[PDB]
RNA sequence: UCUCGAGCCCUAGACAGCCGGGAGGUGAGCUUAGAAGCAGCUACCCUCUAAGAAAAGCGUAACAGCUUACCGGCCGAGGUU
């Protein structure tokens, strides 16, 4: 459950807003 | 093509080589502004953006050799 | 080769392999005729970024060149101490 990997999620998550793997989580969000 | 760093700041510097010792030994000194122009005619030479960042790459040779900011 | 135990990593994809990326300021400053990751001394900073050392090992007269780091992909189940 690294941190790096949930900071990530939330920083993409923070550029679609406005790793495949992580992508995709952020996506599904 | 535009000449490298090293040798602009010896220009506006008024020195010729640099400290045995950079941080340590302070050869010369450059304000905010001298730096800002240096930055300016790198503009091709580096990847930054904004001037802002094209700074601390220039920035970056001179605390290095001695070469202090005020 | 068999058996028992502990720590850490892993389907948010681990370990290994293979493919792709490994970039700019800048060939850092000094020393030197020259030295550009890699003779020696000192420092070892910041941009773009998903990564990419002021360079870990070869290599060169010095470059070049080939790779480690580091990142991404393919793969898919245990791996490692």
């Amino acid at each position: 459950i690294p941190e790096w990997k949930q900071e990530e999620v939330d920083a993409i998550v923070e550029m679609i807003e406005s790793r495949n793997t992580l992508l995709e989580r952020a996506l599904d969000d | 093509g535009v000449p490298p760093t090293a040798e602009l700041i010896k220009d506006e510097a008024g020195f010729e080589t640099g400290s045995g010792e950079p941080q340590e030994d302070f050869v010369a000194d450059l304000s905010v502004d001298q730096v800002k122009q240096i930055a300016e005619q790198k503009h091709p030479d580096l990847l930054s953006y904004d001037l802002t960042n094209a700074a601390k790459e220039v920035v970056g040779t001179c605390t290095s050799l001695g070469v202090t900011i005020e």
